[PDB]
RNA sequence: CAUCCAAGGAAGGCAGCAGGCGCGCAAAUUACCCAAUCCUAAUUCAGGGAGGUAGUGACAAUAAAUAACGAUACAGGGUCUUGUAAUUGGAAUGAGUACAAUGUAAAUACCUUAACGAGGAACAAUUGGAGGGCAAGUCUGGUGCCAGCAGCC
RNA sequence: UAUCUGGUUGAUCCUGCCAGUAGUCAUAUGCUUGUCUCAAAGAUUAAGCCAUGCAUGUCUAAGUAUAAGCAAAUACAGU
C-alpha cells in the first residue's frame, strides 16, 4: 500500500541514551554473575 | 504600630505547605508578555485546518461539523468554508491536501486551530509527524488530535491499548494531557452525533494564543478566485500576457495600509506589489452584527459562504497594563475620528472582508487552478524585501536518516516564502575564524551561510530535502531546524589547501623543489612562505630559477630526503552561491512534484557515476 | 507559437537549473579540494 | 451578577453527577445500570448521577516477567570446577492474538482453555552518579589564555 | 532499635550558617512506564462564575374510572 507507516525510530523515542548490556534488563542475572565473580574472587584468595 | 505576635495564626505548617504551593501556582501564571493587535469590534473567523493522511476522512469530519452547527448537509467541499457558531464566533475550514508538503506547510504558518486526525486502527503515520515539526518550528497553533477508523477494531483489549498508546504519544508531540477526540464510524457517511457534538463544544468555547509572527505581519485567506481580463485582450495578443487578477478573502494580523503598491508575497508563487485594495461588505456576518445593524435602522439560513464550492503586584502585570493601556489609548484616538480617515491611516485591520487585485499575474496561476489547494497571502515588512547572505544554526533533524551536504539544494520555509538554496555549512575554530565543514554534524549544531531574502533576527526556518511525491519512500522529510543568526552581504569562509611538490636536486640544508608551479611568477607572488615536508622537518622557499620554468630553490633546516615530499598551506576564501529560486508549488499544472536541483548521489545514480 | 512571461522565467530558471547540475556533477575545482 | 425577546413583560442560582470558564502554558466520562447495598410510596412490581459497573495522568499499596539446562575452542583454579564466544543443540513458558466456556443487569477484565505466538528472546528496562561524604576512575581526547621554555612539532 | 560527615579553627569550645550523603502520610516537576490484585482523584489560588442533559416521585384484592382508551355480571367489576 501507499501508505507511509511509523518508523521504530520516531515511535518509542529512545534517543542518544547510552548502549546497555542484555544483561541490564533481568536484575536477576546481572546479580547472578555479580555473586559469581565475588565468589571467584574469594575462592582465589582463599586457597 | 503594632506587634506581629499579634497577629499570627493556629497552624504554622499548614500555612508553610499551602504557601509554598501557593507561590508555585501563581508562578506558573507568569510569561512572556507580547502584543495581541486582535480586533475588539468585529474579529475575523478563526481557521480551523484539518490535516491527515490521504484515505483517513477528513471530508467526513469538516461535512459532519458543518451539519452539526447548520443543521443542513452539504457534499462536494472544496476550498475554505466558512460558519458561524454562537453569537460572535465564526471558524473558516480548510481541508489540507495530503499528499504534498507545500501547501501543508503554508497551512501550518496560517492556521489558529489545526484538527489533526490519525487513523486509530493503522497508527501514526509520517505526515502527522511532518506536520507536527512544522508547526511546532514555525510556531506552534491550537492542536487538537481526533482518531478516526476504530470500528475496525475486532476486540476492545486491542482497542483500549491502542487508545492509550495513540494519546501517550500524543501528549509526547503535543502538551501532557492534551484531550483526543475518538470517532467511532461512519455509518451514514458522517460521525455519531454525541461525538461531532463534543467536537462543537469543545471548540466553542476555546481560546487562541497571540502568536510572535501573526501579530506584525499581516495576512490573508483567500475564499474564491476570479481572474479579470477583457477577452478581446486574450484574443488579439495571443492569450499569454500576463494579467490583472482580483482575488477575494479576509485579512488576519495586522492592518495592511490602503496606499496602493504595498509589496506582497504569496506562498507558492511568489512576490508582487498590489494595484488596488477594497473593503467589500461581509457574506458571512454574525447574527450580533445584524442585530447591531438593525439597531442603526431602529439571515435564517445563509449560515454556509462558500462560493469555492458549488450550492501594581507583579511585573508580568505592569508589563501587560502597559501593553493594554497603550492599546485603549491607540483605541479611543482611532474612535474620534472620521471613518473615510481611520481607513486611510489604519489601513484594513482584521475581521474585515477585503478584495484585492494584483496587475501582471502568470497564466499557471489561473489556467492550471484547482479548488482543493489553499492560497495565502502575506504583507511584507521591508526589511523581508531585501536580499542578501544570511548566517544561522542548523542541525540534522533527529529523525532524518542521512547528514546533509555543502554546496547541495536544500527547499527551506523561512517567513511567509519558500525557497530552494545552496547553503555552506561552516564550524568556528574556537571563535577565531570561520572553518568551511564539507558535512553536517551527526547531533550537534553547525552555523550555515546561504543566499537570500533578509529577514528579521532570532526568525525559526525549517528546511526539507526534493519536495516530489513520486520518490519519498520510508524516509522523514524534515532536515534542518534552527534560528537565523544575523544578515550581513560577506562574510569570510576558509577553506585549508595544501599545494604538493617534490624534490630533484638535494644540496646541504639547501633543496631544489618542483612539481607544484609553472610559472616564474608564481613562486616570485609566494616568496616568504613555510612549506612543510610529510616527514616534518621545517623550511621555506628562497628563490626562483629563471631558466626551468617551475623548478626553483629552498631552504631547509635539515638535509632532506628524496622520497620526503613537501606542501604548502594556504587558506583559500571560497564564496556562496547566488541561487535565489522560489518554489512555486501552486503555478504547475499538477502541483504534487516540484523538481529544482537534485542531490548530488541523485544526479550521480542518475549518470551512473561514482 | 508565442512565449508567456511564466514560460520565460521557467525556461531561465530551468537552464539555470541545468547549468548549476552541469557544474556540480563535473570534477571540482582544484581551489574547492584538499592536498591537492 | 446574569438569560429571553415583537421593548409591553417573563425567568435565574452546579459548595449534587458529568462538563466548561476563571493565564495566551493546559490533567477523569457531558459513558452503562438499578444486578448488589439500602432509601422512598398508595407500595414484592415504580423511582433513586444515593449507590454500583466500566473508562481515565505510575496518589498510595501487593505479588511478579524480560530467560533456564547443555555440547565445542581458548583463559583459568588445575586430574574435577568456572568465565569468554557476530559457535552450536534441543526443551519450558507467557506479554499479545483467539473458537469456546465462565464471569456480568449486558458487557470489559480476571480465573480456565482448542489453535497461533522466542535466538539478536529485535516479543529491543529505565533513572542517575563516580577523589571524599556513607560505593564505584593515581581512565582518554579535544578547547580559551599565557610577554613561562622552544618557535608553528 | 534511634542514618550523619566536613567547612566555619594551627588546635580546644559555644553559636548560627554553608557544602555533602541518606530517609520523607511534603509541594512541584522531569525521564521511563509489560502482568495480577487493590483504590485515591477542583480543599490548597476563588464558599469565584456557570452553557446543556440528568439527579424525587409514588397504586395495592383493599380511596375516586362513563377515557367517545385497550381486550373480553343492563348498577361497576380485567388492564
Ligand atoms: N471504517 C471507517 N471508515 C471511515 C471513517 N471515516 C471515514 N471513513 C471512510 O473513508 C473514506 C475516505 O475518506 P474521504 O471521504 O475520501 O475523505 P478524505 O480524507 O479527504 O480522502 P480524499 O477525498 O481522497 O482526500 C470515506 O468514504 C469514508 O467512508 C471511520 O471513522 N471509520
Ligand atoms: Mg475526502
Amino acid at each position: 500500500d501507499g501508505k507511509r507507516a511509523i518508523n521504530y525510530q520516531i515511535l518509542k523515542n529512545k534517543g542518544l541514551t547510552p548502549k546497555r548490556n542484555k544483561d541490564n534488563r533481568n536484575s536477576r542475572v546481572k546479580k547472578r554473575k555479580k555473586y559469581q565473580k565475588a565468589q571467584k574472587k574469594l575462592k582465589s584468595v582463599r586457597a | 504600630g503594632h506587634n506581629a505576635k499579634a497577629f499570627a495564626v493556629a497552624a504554622p505548617g499548614k500555612m508553610a505547605r499551602t504557601m509554598q504551593r501557593s507561590s508555585d501556582v501563581n508562578e506558573r501564571k507568569l510569561h512572556v508578555p507580547m502584543v495581541d493587535r486582535t480586533p475588539e469590534d468585529d474579529p475575523p473567523p478563526f481557521i480551523v485546518a484539518v490535516v491527515g493522511p490521504p484515505g483517513t476522512g477528513k471530508t467526513t469530519l469538516i461535512r459532519s461539523l458543518v451539519r452539526r452547527m447548520t443543521k443542513s448537509t452539504l457534499n462536494d467541499i472544496q476550498g475554505p468554508i466558512t460558519v458561524v457558531s454562537g453569537k460572535h464566533r465564526r471558524l473558516t475550514f480548510l481541508e489540507c491536501p495530503a499528499d504534498d508538503l507545500n501547501a501543508m506547510i503554508d497551512i501550518a504558518k496560517i492556521a489558529d486551530l489545526v484538527l489533526l486526525l490519525i487513523d486509530g486502527n493503522f497508527g501514526f503515520e509520517m505526515e502527522t509527524m511532518e506536520f507536527l515539526n512544522i508547526a511546532q518550528h514555525h510556531g506552534m497553533p491550537r492542536v487538537l488530535g481526533v482518531a478516526t477508523h476504530l470500528d475496525l477494531f475486532k476486540s476492545q483489549s486491542t482497542l483500549r491499548a491502542s487508545k492509550k498508546r495513540l494519546k501517550h504519544r500524543f501528549w509526547t508531540e503535543v502538551y501532557q494531557g492534551a484531550k483526543l477526540f475518538y470517532l467511532s464510524g461512519v455509518i451514514n457517511g458522517r460521525y455519531p452525533d454525541r461525538e461531532i457534538l463534543n467536537l462543537s463544544r469543545f471548540i466553542s468555547v476555546m481560546k487562541f494564543r497571540p502568536l510572535k509572527w501573526r501579530n506584525e505581519h499581516p495576512y490573508m485567506l483567500a475564499d474564491r478566485f476570479t481572474d479579470l481580463t477583457h477577452p478581446e485582450l486574450i484574443e488579439t495578443q495571443g492569450l499569454q500576457i500576463d494579467r490583472k487578477v482580483a482575488i477575494y478573502g479576509y485579512l488576519h494580523g495586522t492592518p495592511l495600509p490602503s496606499a496602493p503598491g504595498t509589496r506582497v508575497h504569496i506562498a507558492g508563487v511568489g512576490d508582487f506589489s498590489v494595484a488596488q485594495i477594497e473593503k467589500l461588505p461581509d457574506p458571512c456576518p454574525t447574527p450580533f452584527y445584524q442585530q447591531k445593524l438593525d439597531d442603526f435602522e431602529r439571515d435564517k439560513d445563509k449560515l454556509i459562504y462558500a462560493p469555492m464550492s458549488d450550492v501594581y503586584d507583579t511585573w508580568y502585570e505592569l508589563q501587560k497594563a502597559k501593553i493594554s493601556k497603550q492599546l485603549e489609548i491607540n483605541n479611543i484616538e482611532y474612535q474620534e475620528m472620521t471613518p473615510e480617515q481611520r481607513q486611510r491611516i489604519e489601513g484594513f485591520k482584521a475581521g474585515s472582508y477585503v478584495r484585492i487585485v494584483f496587475e501582471k499575474v502568470p497564466m499557471e496561476f489561473v489556467k492550471n487552478f484547482n479548488p482543493k489547494f489553499p492560497i495565502v497571502m502575506g504583507g511584507l515588512l521591508p526589511t523581508e524585501i531585501k536580499f542578501g547572505i544570511v548566517k544561522a544554526r542548523l542541525r540534522r533533524h533527529r529523525w532524518h536518516k542521512k547528514i546533509l551536504k555543502t554546496n547541495d539544494p536544500l527547499v527551506l520555509s523561512l517567513g511567509w516564502r519558500r525557497f530552494q538554496t545552496l547553503p555552506i555549512y561552516t564550524t568556528t575554530d574556537s571563535r577565531t575564524r570561520t572553518r568551511m565543514l564539507k558535512y553536517t554534524p551527526e547531533h550537534t549544531y553547525c552555523n550555515a551561510a546561504f543566499y537570500g531574502p533578509l529577514c528579521s533576527p532570532n526568525t525559526p526556518f525549517c528546511g526539507v530535502q526534493i519536495v516530489a511525491n513520486s520518490d519519498t519512500g520510508n524516509g522523514f522529510r524534515i532536515a534542518a531546524t534552527g534560528i537565523v543568526e544575523e544578515i550581513d552581504v560577506n562574510i569570510e569562509i576558509v577553506k585549508k589547501l595544501k599545494l604538493v611538490g617534490f624534490p630533484y636536486k638535494i644540496f646541504k640544508n639547501t633543496a631544489f623543489i618542483k612539481d607544484m608551479f609553472s610559472s616564474a611568477m608564481e613562486v616570485a607572488r609566494f616568496e616568504g612562505a613555510q612549506i612543510k615536508t610529510v616527514s616534518g622537518i621545517r623550511g621555506e622557499i628562497k628563490r626562483a630559477l629563471s631558466k626551468p620554468e617551475g623548478h626553483y630553490r629552498a631552504a631547509f633546516e635539515d638535509k632532506i630526503l628524496m622520497s620526503d615530499i613537501v606542501i604548502l598551506r594556504s587558506w583559500y576564501p571560497v564564496r556562496v552561491k547566488k541561487f535565489y529560486n522560489p518554489v512555486t508549488s501552486l503555478l504547475l499544472k499538477e502541483k504534487t512534484e516540484w523538481k529544482g536541483l537534485r542531490l548530488t548521489g541523485q544526479i550521480r545514480a542518475a549518470m551512473n557515476l561514482e | 507559437k508565442n512565449l508567456s512571461s511564466f514560460e520565460k522565467q521557467q525556461i531561465e530558471i530551468r537552464k539555470q537549473i541545468e547549468q548549476l547540475e552541469n557544474e556540480a556533477v563535473a570534477e571540482k575545482k582544484w581551489s574547492l579540494k584538499g592536498e591537492v
